[PDB]
């Protein structure tokens, strides 16, 4: 998987990621974005497959973004133990968790950060004011690191795929280096959904496993787009 | 631009097992069942299969609502067995996916 937040020369918020999985000729077929209603108005949105409940992309209209991406860390009988013993959550029912009930960004950011969780996974946090851009490095208990923009000093977006940012990425599967260099050439005055879209559509950012791209601004709730990868 | 997915509503007003219904009925639920029979039978260990039959009636109390009615409302309505829709909703925690 692929999820990027970045900041325009303008101070708003751009949220965008790529869902990578086997399996893409049926679960293309499945992919929807729901619109969740409290008493007639849209509460969040977020895209799944029918038929799972968890959200891994989402929006809280003008609060924040969230999307979520694997990290593969520790061993099959701590997610057991997290899960059966410790009473830790699902990893995407925290984002849908979160996007009900969080009431701004940076509630948000400390549920999705402290929430125990039964797996490692990689949030991706956007939200509306300058600035508001994280990158949550989970561990099953908290936090392995948090990673905001730092427009100021440069760093006007983030890029998050399935390894640690602060490791060297692996060679033998390395999209965030294109992910970066497309940002890096796009640049922070022409940075838009549509611009953000163009990113997540190279290779390999875009690859044999993409089964869709959301993009996403919760300062700009309505253009919300997800959009299936040659079905 | 590719096609933009479908995009639906879900009232949380609505009880936990009738929520995504509205949803379903605009698929041909067999194709659900058909690729949840490729991702598991091509993932899932039989010892996980036992053990998640052996622990569903503990899964269902101690996991959260709504998502645990939810499950079970689509489940019902798709004639799918309990313990595979829980196997699909914790398909990241198993790691075996
Ligand atoms: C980290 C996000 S991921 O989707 O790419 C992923 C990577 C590794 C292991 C698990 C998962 C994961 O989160 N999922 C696996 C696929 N899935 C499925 N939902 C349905 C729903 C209906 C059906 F017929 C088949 C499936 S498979 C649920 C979930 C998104
Ligand atoms: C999904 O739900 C939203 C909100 O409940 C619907 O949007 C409303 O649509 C009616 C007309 O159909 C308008 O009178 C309201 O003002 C709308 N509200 C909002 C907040 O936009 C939307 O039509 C529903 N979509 C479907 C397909 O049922
Ligand atoms: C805690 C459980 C077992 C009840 C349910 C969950 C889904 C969390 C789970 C957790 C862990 C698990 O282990 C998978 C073992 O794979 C090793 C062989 O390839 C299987 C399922
Ligand atoms: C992107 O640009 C910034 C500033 O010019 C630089 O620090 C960074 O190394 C560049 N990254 C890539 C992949 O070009
Ligand atoms: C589910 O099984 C019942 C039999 O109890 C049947 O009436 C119904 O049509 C079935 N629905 C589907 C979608 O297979
Ligand atoms: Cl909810
Ligand atoms: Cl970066
Ligand atoms: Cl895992």
């Amino acid at each position: 998987c692929t999820s990027i937040v970045a900041q325009d020369s303008r101070g708003h918020i751009y949220h965008g990621r790529n869902l990578d999985y086997p399996f893409g000729n049926v679960l293309r077929k499945l992919t929807v974005d729901v619109q969740f209603l409290k008493n007639g108005q849209i509460a969040f949105t977020g895209t799944t497959f029918i038929g799972y409940v968890g959200l891994w992309t989402g929006q809280s209209p003008h609060k924040f973004t969230v999307s979520g991406d694997e990290r593969d860390k520790g061993w099959w009988w701590e997610n057991a133990i997290a899960a059966l013993f410790r009473r830790h959550i699902p990893v995407s029912w925290l984002i849908r968790a979160t996007l009900s009930e969080s009431e701004n960004f940076e509630a948000a950011v400390g549920k999705l950060a402290k929430t125990p969780l039964i797996a490692d996974v990689y949030y991706i946090v956007g939200g509306t004011s300058p600035r508001e851009g994280v990158v949550i490095t989970r561990n099953r208990d908290g936090p392995a690191d948090i990673w905001p923009l730092d427009p100021l000093n440069g760093a006007w977006f983030r890029v998050e795929t399935n390894y640690d940012h602060w490791k060297p990425a692996p060679k033998e599967d390395d999209r965030r280096t294109s992910a970066i260099k497309a940002l890096n050439a796009t640049g922070q005055a022409n940075l838009s959904l549509e611009a953000l879209f163009q990113i997540l559509s190279v290779v390999p950012v875009y690859n044999n496993f993409t089964i869709y791209t959301t993009v996403m601004s919760a300062g700009s709730p309505d253009k919300y787009m997800t959009r299936i990868r040659n079905p | 631009s590719p096609p933009a997915a479908p995009r639906f509503n879900v009232s949380l007003d609505s009880v936990p097992e009738l929520r995504w219904l509205p949803v379903l009925r605009h698929y041909d639920l067999d194709l659900v069942r058909a690729a949840m029979a490729q991702v598991i039978g091509d993932r899932v260990p039989k010892w996980v299969h036992v053990l998640i039959g052996k622990v569903v009636l503990e899964l269902e109390r101690f996991l959260p609502q709504p998502f645990t009615g939810e499950i079970r409302g689509m489940c019902d309505f798709m004639n799918l067995s309990l313990a595979d829709c829980l196997l699909v909703n914790l398909a990241y925690e198993s790691s075996v996916f």
